[PDB]
């Protein structure tokens, strides 16, 4: 007996959710991730 | 794709006492794959 | 004499908050390849 | 050497007296007036024909809290902890010297506090329409009769509550000196003991400046040689008072603090008066290398007519 409204709005909150996850997430490991892998062959330093 | 240069990430900018005061650092850039691929008409040639 | 306690109301309460609602790159400049 | 001398005068018996009570807005208020007159005669001849009764609700009160700041500007070793020590004592200090007072709160708003339609309409956009908060003093709470500005009128005598007549703010009269002394009358405390038992105050404690307890000292003594002290061989000058009882039975015990007004003595009592604090004492810097001290803090009353107040000087 699960709602659409109901639904709809798990949606949104989830939506908002995972936005603010990524714009944090992304900066917090990934800005350095990438740069460690470039470094892990040598790429970087060009 | 919107690329994103810092998320809002609430920050403060001075303290003169009970003045309290905040900031944020909101900067996102756009980019496309190929002009000529997205396609867009107006309205003109009026009169 | 004449206790009538009818008018007390020392309510005394505050706001309830009931607004309505409506609602990475590293670099500064970034460019692509076409 | 490795310490600093400091006298420190930190009595504050007031505040340690009234104990202190949080809110949740820079306005609080109660209401109590009276109880209903006697009206004498009540006969009847079997009837009611009532005009809806005289109720008369009672009054709504309310006083305002202030603001200080006393600011820290570094530019003994760690001297911060130390100055800021120091000014915490003279902020507190400053508190006790105020509360005691007669300063009267003043405010744009008087009666209408409330006034959420206009509430300073023109303030958002520029916030530089900042008024200064003022708060209610002690002399201003205790039934006063008058206020010069922002201060209380020491020359001025109180109203008299419906309820039954008493008077608990009058000008002292010293009937002994042809108005040369600027001191109290022997029977000048015991009126106001009697308009507090005509009121109902229930107090027992009176603050008094020591430019004043010279008075009461003499008083155990005179010079028609009605009073006069003894000594069966004791190796003690005992020249102190600390304890009163008017004919009507009612014990006062005396206090001294030397943060009052040299022209005014205080009958206070525990429960009558509470502190109310907003923002406690909070060690922090402003916007975005100072420090600085912020306590938003007000004063309560529980009724005009329980404490009671008294001016020294000459009728003029």
């Amino acid at each position: 007996k699960y709602s659409e409204e109901v639904l709809d709005e798990l949606r949104v909150d989830l939506q908002r959710r995972f936005n603010y996850a990524q714009g944090y997430v992304d900066m917090a490991v990934k800005g350095y991730a990438r740069e460690a892998w470039e470094y892990f062959y040598g790429n970087l330093p060009a | 794709t919107q690329m994103v240069l810092r998320a809002p990430k609430r920050t403060e900018l001075a303290k003169d006492g009970s003045y309290e005061k905040w900031m944020i650092e909101m900067e996102v850039g756009l980019r496309h794959r190929n002009p000529y691929a997205s396609g867009v008409l107006f309205t003109a040639a009026g009169k | 004499t004449l206790f009538v306690s009818y008018d007390q109301n020392g309510k005394k309460l505050s706001f309830a908050n009931w607004i309505s609602v409506l609602s990475s790159i590293n670099q500064t400049i970034f460019s692509w390849q076409t | 050497a490795n310490w600093i001398s400091v006298l420190s005068p930190q009595d504050t018996p007031f505040v340690s007296m009234t104990g202190k009570e949080s809110i949740n807005q820079t306005i609080f208020s109660w209401q109590t007036d009276a109880l209903a007159s006697v009206d004498g005669n009540n006969a009847h001849v079997e009837g009611s024909r009532a005009e809806d009764g005289e109720m008369k609700p009672t009054v709504i009160k309310s006083n305002v809290t202030q603001i200080l700041r006393k600011v820290v500007r570094v530019s003994r070793g760690r001297e911060l902890m130390y100055q800021l020590e120091k000014k915490g004592k003279e902020i507190k200090r400053d508190l006790e010297k105020i509360l005691l007072s007669g300063q009267a709160r003043t405010d744009v708003l008087a009666d209408q506090y409330l006034t959420n339609s206009a509430a300073d309409p023109a303030v958002a956009g520029l916030n530089d329409t900042h008024a200064a908060r003022k708060t209610g003093a002690f002399q201003f709470l205790c039934a006063h009769g008058g206020l010069a500005g922002g201060v209380v009128d020491k020359t001025k005598n109180g109203p008299a509550d419906p309820d039954t007549g008493a008077v608990t703010v009058k000008v002292a009269q010293n009937a002994s000196n042809p108005t040369t002394n600027i001191g109290f009358d022997e029977a000048d405390i015991f009126d106001m003991t009697l308009q507090l038992y005509t009121a109902g105050s229930e107090a027992d404690i009176i603050m008094i400046n020591p430019a004043h307890a010279k008075i009461f000292a003499g008083l155990q003594e005179n010079t028609q040689g009605s009073r006069k002290r003894i000594f069966e061989n004791t190796k003690q000058f005992i020249y102190e008072v600390n304890s009163i009882t008017d004919p009507l039975g009612q014990s006062y015990k005396i206090i001294v603090n030397r943060w009052m007004p040299t022209d005014a003595v205080y009958f206070f009592r525990s429960a009558d008066w509470t502190q109310m604090v907003l923002r406690a004492p909070k060690r922090t810097e402003l916007a975005k290398e100072k420090w600085m001290i912020e306590m938003e803090v007000g004063l309560r009353h529980r009724n005009p007519y329980a404490s009671g107040v008294l001016f020294t000087a000459a009728g003029k």
